[PDB]
C-alpha cells in the first residue's frame, strides 16, 4: 500500500534551481523520517539528505551541503528538495525514500521503501549535430569503428554500409560528457584481409538535429 | 567511503557472499548497516537492515552478518532472479548516511570468458580538430563486469575517464567502452598510455604509443 512518488524533474541549465517533490501514501507521513537518495546514469546509489518526522532536524551529504535545502509540507503528505546552483555532476535519477523508524529525531536508516525516482538533467546544452571521427585498424581479425562524438540530445542510431554490414557490429550506450553533450562508438571486426579491397562507411543517424552523416572509414598511414 | 566487490559471481544454487568494507566510524561504529537489491532499470528495494534483520516477504535465503568494520550479506541457493545490483549502507560519524560502491551479482548462465580489449589512439581528424580521445573497446567477456584504469606513461589517470556499464553484444557475451578525453599536446606529451581492465580478479592491458602506428 506503501507508495511514493517523485515529480519535478527534468532538464536545467547549470546555476538555475529546481524544487522536486515527492508525495507519500498508504502509512502515517507525519510519523517518518525522508531521505532523498540520488543514482548519477550507470553509476553507484549516492545519499543525499534526510528530514525526521516533523522537520527539526535536517542533514546534508557534503556534496550537497549549502546548495540543496530538504523540506516537507505534513499537510500535503510532500516531501521537498529545493536544489539550486546545479551543475553537471548533479544530474541523475532522484528518489525519496522512507525511513523505518517511528517518531524519531535520529535518522540513522534504514531505507524502508522507495519510490520510482525523477530524472533531472543539468545541462546548458541545445540541439546539436554528431561529429563523426574514424577509429581506423592498424595493429587475422581486425576491430574498426568511427566515434561519434558531442551530440544532443539523444538518440543517434548508427549503420554500416548502409545497412549491409551487420555481423560482428556493436554499437555502445552514450556517454554524458562534462560539456553537456552525449558521444558514443561503433564497432566491427572484419577479416583483415578485406581491409584492402572492401570499404567500410558508418551511417549515423540524429534526427532531433535533422543530420545524417555517412563517414568512410580506412586503413591508416603508418 | 563503504568499500565493495565490483563483482560476485555464482552458478545456480551455490552460496555467494559480498562483503562491505568501511570504518570504525561507519559499519564497526554502529549496528545500522543495510543491504539493497536494485534490478534493472529499477528502484531499490530493502533487503536487510540493522546488520541482520529481514523485512517481511525477504527470502530466508538473504542473510547479513558483521565482523569489525567488514558487513556481508549471503545469498543461498542462488536463482537468477537474485541478479542485481547489491549496495550496502550505513550510519555513519558525520551524521550521514553513505552507501557502497555496489556489487553486480552475476548468476553464472554461461561460460566464463576473458575480455578481448582494443585501444583506439585517437585519429589524424580528431586531433587536427584539436581535440584527442583515447577509446578503450572491451568485448567478448562473461560475466559482464569489468573495471578500467588508465596510465598515462605508467602512473594512473583519473582525470578526463568516461566509461561505460557493460551491456550484451549480439553473441550474447559481453563489451563495454572506456574513453580518456585529454587535448593534442597531452597525447604528444607523454611517451605511451595504457588501458587496463580488470575482469574475475585478473588484468588485460593493452598500451599505445604517440610514436607507433
Amino acid at each position: 500500500q506503501v507508495q511514493l512518488v517523485e515529480s519535478g524533474g527534468g532538464v536545467v541549465q547549470p546555476g538555475r534551481s529546481l524544487r522536486l517533490s515527492c508525495a507519500a501514501s498508504g502509512f502515517t507521513f507525519n510519523n517518518y523520517g525522508m531521505h532523498w537518495v540520488r543514482q548519477a546514469p550507470g553509476k553507484g546509489l549516492e545519499w543525499v539528505a534526510v528530514i525526521s518526522y516533523d522537520g527539526s532536524n535536517k542533514y546534508y551529504a557534503d556534496s550537497v551541503k549549502g546548495r540543496f535545502t530538504i523540506s516537507r509540507d505534513n499537510s500535503k503528505n510532500t516531501l521537498y528538495l529545493q536544489m539550486n546552483s546545479l551543475r553537471a555532476e548533479d544530474t541523475a535519477v532522484y528518489y525519496c525514500a522512507k525511513d523505518k523508524r517511528f517518531i524519531t529525531m535520529i535518522l540513522v536508516g534504514p531505507f524502508d521503501y522507495w519510490g520510482q525516482g525523477t530524472l533531472v538533467t543539468v545541462s546548458s546544452a541545445s540541439t546539436k549535430g554528431p561529429s563523426v571521427f574514424p577509429l581506423a585498424p592498424s595493429s587475422g581479425t581486425a576491430a574498426l569503428g568511427c566515434l561519434v562524438k558531442d551530440y544532443f540530445p539523444e538518440p543517434v542510431t548508427v549503420s554500416w554500409n548502409s545497412g549491409a554490414l551487420t555481423s560482428g557490429v556493436h554499437t555502445f550506450p552514450a556517454v554524458l560528457q562534462s560539456s553537456g553533450l552525449y558521444s558514443l562508438s561503433s564497432v566491427v571486426t572484419v577479416p583483415s584481409s578485406s581491409l584492402g579491397t572492401q570499404t567500410y562507411i558508418c551511417n549515423v543517424n540524429h534526427k532531433p538535429s535533422n543530420t545524417k552523416v555517412d563517414k568512410r572509414v580506412e586503413p591508416k598511414s603508418c | 567511503v563503504l568499500t565493495q566487490p565490483a563483482s560476485v559471481s555464482g552458478s545456480p544454487g551455490q552460496s555467494i557472499t559480498i562483503s562491505c568494507t568501511g570504518t570504525s566510524s561507519d559499519v564497526g561504529g554502529y549496528n545500522y548497516v543495510s543491504w539493497h537489491q536494485q534490478h534493472p532499470g529499477k528502484a531499490p528495494k530493502l533487503m536487510i537492515y540493522d546488520v541482520s534483520n529481514r523485512p517481511s516477504g525477504v527470502s530466508n535465503r538473504f542473510s547479513g552478518s558483521k565482523s569489525g568494520n567488514t558487513a556481508s550479506l549471503t545469498i543461498s541457493g542462488l536463482q537468477t532472479e537474485d541478479e542485481a545490483d547489491y549496495y550496502c549502507s550505513s550510519y555513519t560519524s558525520s551524521t550521514t548516511n553513505v552507501f557502497g560502491t555496489g556489487t553486480k551479482v552475476t548468476v553464472l548462465g554461461q561460460p566464463k570468458a576473458a575480455p578481448s580489449v582494443t585501444l583506439f589512439p585517437p585519429s589524424s581528424e580528431e586531433l587536427q580538430a584539436n581535440k584527442a580521445t583515447l577509446v578503450c573497446l572491451i568485448s567478448d567477456f562473461y560475466p559482464g563486469a569489468v573495471t578500467v584504469a588508465w596510465k598515462a606513461d605508467s602512473s594512473p589517470v583519473k582525470a578526463g575517464v568516461e566509461t561505460t556499464t557493460p551491456s550484451k553484444q549480439s553473441n550474447n557475451k559481453y563489451a563495454a567502452s572506456s574513453y580518456l578525453s585529454l587535448t593534442p599536446e597531452q597525447w604528444k606529451s607523454h611517451r605511451s598510455y595504457s588501458c587496463q581492465v580488470t575482469h574475475e580478479g585478473s588484468t588485460v592491458e593493452k598500451t599505445v604509443a604517440p610514436t607507433e602506428c
